[PDB]
C-alpha cells in the first residue's frame, strides 16, 4: 500500500552476552521503587538472569521486557547487596542496586517476584554463592 | 539516526498516556490524570535494520477538534488513532478523529487500536468493528495493563514507514555497565528508603 | 425528537436585539498575549448590558485570561458564562491560572452566574482545583446549571467537586437562599466508581436537582447503586442520562427500586449499559407499576433477549404520553422483531418503537467494396485520381455511388477530410465536365439515394447524411459546380425529414453555403 520513506541497509545486531555464562534465567516481575510517591511502580515482566564472565569474573544481574526487549534492570553484583525477602506477598525478593538500565546510574530498590517459591529460592542461593565467590577472591 | 513523528490520538480516557508509558518506563499508571495540550516521548526501538525513535505526541482527547489543534499534526508521518473496547461512545469518534488527521495530513499510516480488551463487560466486538473496513487501516486490539499486542502497532509502523515487510525486534545492543559508583554523603538515606520499602505492598491483583 | 425542540424553543426564549449576549464563538482567536486581546477587552469594555459571554473556539493564554479578568471586573449583571473549549492548546502549566484569574474576576464582579458551562476543556484535578474557588464562594449560590461535560476530571476531580458542591450549599444555606442545582451535566469523565458516589452523596444533600446526565463515566454497578440511591430522595427528577455506562445485573435492579418511587421521569436512557435481559425485566416492572409522564426509554445495546424484550415492550405499552423506545442492537431474533412489531400495533402507537436495524440471535476497388476511413489513407496521393480514374463517369447512377462511398467515411480528422474533399472535386471534375452527363440526372439520384427523394424503384436510402452533407457543402463551394442546382439542393435540404434532424450541423452548414450563392 504505502510506499516506503526511508530505506536503512540491515545491520548486525550484538548483545553482551557472547563472553558470559548465564547462571540463571527464570521468568519475573521487576518492581522499581518510587521514592516521590512511596509506593511500587512496576518496572517490567521478563527473563531475569545472572550471568557471569569468564576472564574480567564479575557477576552482572540482567533482564529485558518481554516484547519490546527493551532492558529494564542491569547492574553488577557486589559484597555490599544486601537481598533479603520482601514480608509483605510472598515469593518476593528486595535489594538496592545502581541500575544502569535507561541512560545513567541511578540507586534504586528493586523488587523481584517469581512465579514460585523453589524458584525464588534457588535466585536467592545462587545471589548468595556469587558473593560468596567475589569475597574468597580476595 | 532515524525519527517519526508519531501522532497518538484518540478520545478522553481510552489509554493513550497510559499506553506510552507503560511503553517508555514500564509502569501501569492506573491513575486517570488529563493530559493537558500535547506530550512529546520518545520511544527508541531496536530492529534487525538499525535503532529507530518514535517521537510520540501523546495529545489530548478532551479537546474538540478543528485548526486550533492542527500544529500537532504538522509533518506528521503516522498516527496511532485508540478508542476504548468498553465504551461505544468512544468508539462512535474514531471517524471524526480520522478526519481530523487527514485533513491535516492527508496519506499516512494509520493505525486503530481498541484498548481494555482484559475488561470482561466487552460493549464493542470484533464483529462490530467495521470502521477499518471502509478505509485502509490496521485494526489491533491492546491492553496496556496486561501487555497484550501492546507493540504490534509501533512494529506495523515500522513496517510501513521503513519499507520492509520483513522487519521484526532484535533483543537490544545492551553492553556491561561502566563502573560501580556511590556517594556515601546520601547512603544513609538510600537505607532509609528499604527501611520503607519493606512496609509496602506490590501492586498485586 | 422533542429535546430539539426543547432546546430550539429554550434558545430562542434568549436571542435579543440588543443588549445581551456576547459571542466569540468560531473565531479561532489564539489569545496568546495580553496585547493580542486588545481587540476582545476593547470590546467587552464596550458593551452596555452584558448577560452572556461565550468564549468558543479560542485559545486563551495566562496574560489574556488576566486581562480578561481586569475587563470583566466592571461587568456586575453577568448571569452566564460559556467557556466551552477555550484552552485548546495549553499545557498544564497555563490552565490552573487562566481559571483562577477568571474566578477572582468574576467573584470581586459580584456576578450571580445562573449558568456555568466549562465543557470540553481538558481539566482534570488540575483544573477542578484551578475552578473551585469560584464554584465555591459567593458568585455560584445562584447557580441553576452546571455543565462540566468532558470535563476528564477523574476520581480526584469528582472527589474535589463533589466537596464543593457540599460547601456551597452549607453556605448557601447559611446565608438564606440555599443552593439549588437543577441541571447536572457530567458525562466522559472517568468518575468511574469513587467520583460517582462522591458525586451521589453531594446530590443527596441537594433535594432540587431536575436532570442528571453521567454518560461513558465508566461507572459499573457498586457506584450505580449509590447513584440510584441518591437519586431516589431527589422526587423532581425530569431526565435520566447514564448511557453507557456497566450495570449488568445489579445496576439494574438498583434503578428499578429507584424508579419504582419516582413519579415524574420523563427521559430514561440506558444504552450501552448492558442490562443482560434480567435488569430489563425489572426495568419493566417497575415502569408498569406506575410511572406517567414517560416520553422516552432507550435500552439499546444492552444484550436484551427475546422474552426480556417482548415484556418491557408489554409493560411500556400502557403508557400515555410515550413518544420514542429504543431496542435496536439487542439481541433480538429476526422474527422476534415481528412479534415486538405486532405486540406495539396492538396498541395505538404501532411506531413508537425505534428502527431495529442492527440485530442478532489495384486495392481501390476492395476499398470501395467496405469503404473505412483508414482503408482512404493507405492509397496516399494517388487516390485523388485513382477513383476518378476507376469510376466509369459515363452513367450518373456510378457516380453517385462513387460520391456515396467516398464520402461515408467522412471525419472531421483534418488529413482525412482533405483527403476525401479533393478526391470528391477530383471525381466530380472528371464527371461535371462531360457532354453525355446530364447535372439533373446526377441531382435526383443522389437525392433519392440520401432518401430525401422518393424513385420508381425503391432504392434503399442510407443510415447518416453527415458524411454526403458535408461533401456537398464543400462541393457547392467550387466552380465546376452549376450554379443552376443550388435552388434543387436548397428545396430538398429545407426540406423536414427525420434523416436530417439527426445532422443538425451539416445541415445548417449546407443551408448557410447555399444561400450565400
Ligand atoms: N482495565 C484496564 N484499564 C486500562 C487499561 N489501559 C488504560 N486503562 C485505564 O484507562 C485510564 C487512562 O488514563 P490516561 O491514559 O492517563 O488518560 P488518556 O488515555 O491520556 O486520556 P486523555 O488524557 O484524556 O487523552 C487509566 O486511568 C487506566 O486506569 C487496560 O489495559 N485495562
Ligand atoms: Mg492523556
Amino acid at each position: 500500500h504505502f510506499e516506503p520513506i526511508v530505506s536503512l541497509p540491515e545491520v548486525e545486531v550484538k548483545s553482551g552476552e557472547e563472553d558470559e555464562e548465564i547462571l540463571f534465567k527464570e521468568r519475573a516481575k521487576l518492581y522499581r521503587w518510587d521514592r516521590d510517591v512511596s509506593q511500587w511502580k512496576e518496572r517490567g515482566v521478563g527473563d531475569i538472569k545472572i550471568l557471569w564472565h569468564t576472564m574480567k569474573n564479575y557477576y552482572r544481574i540482567l533482564m529485558r521486557r518481554d516484547q519490546v526487549f527493551k532492558v529494564c534492570a542491569n547492574h553488577v553484583i557486589t559484597k555490599t547487596m544486601e537481598l533479603k525477602p520482601l514480608n509483605v506477598s510472598n515469593n518476593a525478593l528486595v535489594w538496592t542496586a545502581s541500575d544502569y538500565a535507561d541512560g545513567e546510574a541511578k540507586v534504586e530498590q528493586l523488587a523481584v517476584r517469581f512465579k514460585t517459591k523453589e524458584v525464588a529460592d534457588c535466585f536467592k542461593k545462587t545471589f548468595e554463592e556469587c558473593q560468596q565467590n567475589l569475597m574468597k577472591l580476595q | 539516526q532515524v525519527q517519526f513523528k508519531l501522532v497518538l490520538v484518540g478520545d478522553g480516557g481510552t489509554g493513550k498516556t497510559t499506553f506510552v508509558k507503560r511503553h517508555l518506563t514500564g509502569e501501569f499508571e492506573k491513575k486517570y490524570v488529563a493530559t493537558l495540550g500535547v506530550e512529546v516521548h520518545p520511544l527508541v526501538f531496536h530492529t534487525n535494520r538499525g535503532p529507530i525513535k518514535f517521537n510520540v505526541w501523546d495529545t489530548a482527547g478532551l479537546e474538540k477538534f478543528g485548526g486550533l489543534r492542527d500544529g500537532y499534526y504538522i509533518q506528521a508521518q503516522c498516527a496511532i488513532i485508540m478508542f476504548d473496547v468498553t465504551s461505544r461512545v468512544t468508539y462512535k469518534n474514531v471517524p471524526n478523529w480520522h478526519r481530523d488527521l487527514v485533513r491535516v495530513c492527508e496519506n499516512i499510516p494509520i493505525v486503530l487500536c481498541g484498548n481494555k480488551v482484559d475488561i470482561k463487560d466487552r460493549k464493542v466486538k470484533a464483529k462490530s468493528i467495521v470502521f477499518h473496513r471502509k478505509k485502509n487501516l490496521q485494526y489491533y486490539d491492546i491492553s496496556a495493563k496486561s501487555n497484550y499486542n501492546f507493540e504490534k502497532p509501533f512494529l506495523w509502523l515500522a513496517r510501513k514507514l521503513i519499507g520492509d515487510p520483513n522487519l521484526e525486534f532484535v533483543a537490544m545492543p545492551a553492553l556491561a555497565p561502566p563502573e560501580v559508583v556511590m556517594d556515601p554523603a546520601l547512603a544513609a538515606q538510600y537505607e532509609h528508603d528499604l527501611e520503607v520499602a519493606q512496609t509496602t505492598a506490590l501492586p498485586d491483583e | 425528537a422533542s429535546e430539539d425542540i426543547a432546546k430550539l424553543a429554550e434558545t430562542l426564549a434568549k436571542t435579543q436585539v440588543a443588549g445581551g449576549q456576547l459571542s466569540f464563538k468560531g473565531k479561532s482567536l489564539k489569545l496568546n498575549t495580553a496585547e493580542d486581546a486588545k481587540d476582545v477587552i476593547k470590546e467587552i469594555e464596550d458593551f452596555d448590558s452584558l448577560e452572556a459571554l461565550r468564549l468558543e473556539g479560542n485559545t486563551v493564554g495566562v496574560e489574556a485570561a488576566r486581562v480578561i479578568a481586569k475587563a470583566l471586573e466592571k461587568k456586575s449583571e453577568l448571569k452566564r458564562c460559556h467557556w466551552s473549549d477555550m484552552f485548546t492548546g495549553r499545557l498544564r502549566t497555563e490552565i490552573p491560572p487562566a481559571l483562577i484569574s477568571l474566578g477572582e474576576g468574576l467573584i470581586t464582579a459580584g456576578a450571580q452566574l445562573v449558568e456555568l458551562d466549562l465543557s470540553d476543556n481538558a481539566f482534570g484535578p488540575d483544573g477542578v482545583q484551578g475552578f473551585e474557588a469560584l464554584l465555591k464562594s459567593s458568585a455560584c449560590f445562584t447557580l441553576q446549571e452546571l455543565k462540566l461535560n468532558n470535563c476528564g476530571m477523574g476520581i480526584g476531580g469528582g472527589k474535589i467537586l463533589a466537596a464543593a458542591l457540599t460547601e456551597c450549599h452549607r453556605k448557601s444555606s447559611a446565608q438564606g437562599k440555599p443552593l439549588a442545582l437543577k441541571v447536572f451535566v457530567a458525562g466522559r469523565n472517568r468518575l468511574e466508581n469513587d467520583g460517582a458516589t462522591a458525586l451521589a452523596e453531594a446530590f443527596r444533600v441537594i433535594g432540587t436537582l431536575e436532570e442528571v446526565h453521567m454518560p461513558q463515566n465508566g461507572i459499573n454497578h457498586p457506584g450505580i447503586t449509590a447513584l440510584a440511591q441518591a437519586f431516589a430522595v431527589n422526587p423532581l427528577l425530569r431526565v435520566i442520562n447514564l448511557n453507557d455506562n456497566t450495570f449488568t445485573e445489579k445496576g439494574a435492579v438498583a434503578m428499578a427500586e429507584t424508579l419504582k418511587t419516582l413519579r415524574q421521569v420523563e427521559v430514561i436512557n440506558f444504552g450501552d449499559c448492558l442490562v443482560r435481559s434480567k435488569g430489563a425485566v425489572a426495568i419493566a416492572d417497575a415502569i408498569r407499576g406506575g410511572l406517567p409522564k414517560l416520553k422516552e426509554l432507550n435500552l439499546s445495546f444492552c444484550e436484551i433477549k427475546r422474552d426480556a424484550a417482548l415484556a418491557v415492550a408489554e409493560a411500556m405499552a400502557d403508557k400515555a404520553e410515550l413518544e420514542k423506545l429504543d431496542l435496536n442492537g439487542n439481541t433480538l431474533g429476526e422474527e422476534g422483531c415481528e412479534q415486538l412489531q405486532e405486540v406495539l400495533e396492538g396498541f395505538n402507537m404501532a411506531k413508537v418503537l425505534a428502527s431495529l436495524s442492527d440485530d442478532e440471535d489495384a486495392d481501390v476497388s476492395t476499398f470501395l467494396a467496405f469503404p473505412s476511413p483508414e482503408k482512404l489513407l493507405r492509397l496516399g496521393p494517388k487516390s485523388s485520381v485513382l477513383i476518378a480514374q476507376q469510376t466509369d463517369t459515363s452513367d450518373p447512377e456510378k457516380v453517385v455511388s462513387a460520391f456515396l462511398k467516398v464520402s461515408s467515411v467522412f471525419k472531421d480528422e483534418a488529413t482525412v477530410r482533405m483527403a476525401v474533399q479533393d478526391a470528391v472535386d477530383a471525381l466530380m471534375q472528371k464527371a461535371f465536365n462531360s457532354s453525355s452527363f446530364n447535372s439533373n440526372t446526377f441531382l435526383t439520384r443522389l437525392l433519392v439515394h440520401m432518401g430525401l427523394l422518393k424513385s420508381e424503384d425503391k432504392v434503399k436510402a442510407i443510415a447518416n447524411l453527415y458524411g454526403p452533407l458535408m461533401a456537398l457543402n464543400h462541393m457547392v463551394q467550387q466552380d465546376y459546380f452549376p450554379k443552376a442546382l443550388a435552388p434543387l439542393l436548397l428545396a430538398f435540404v429545407t426540406k423536414p425529414n427525420s434523416a436530417l434532424e439527426s445532422c443538425s450541423f451539416a445541415r445548417h452548414s449546407l443551408l448557410q453555403t447555399l444561400y450565400k450563392v
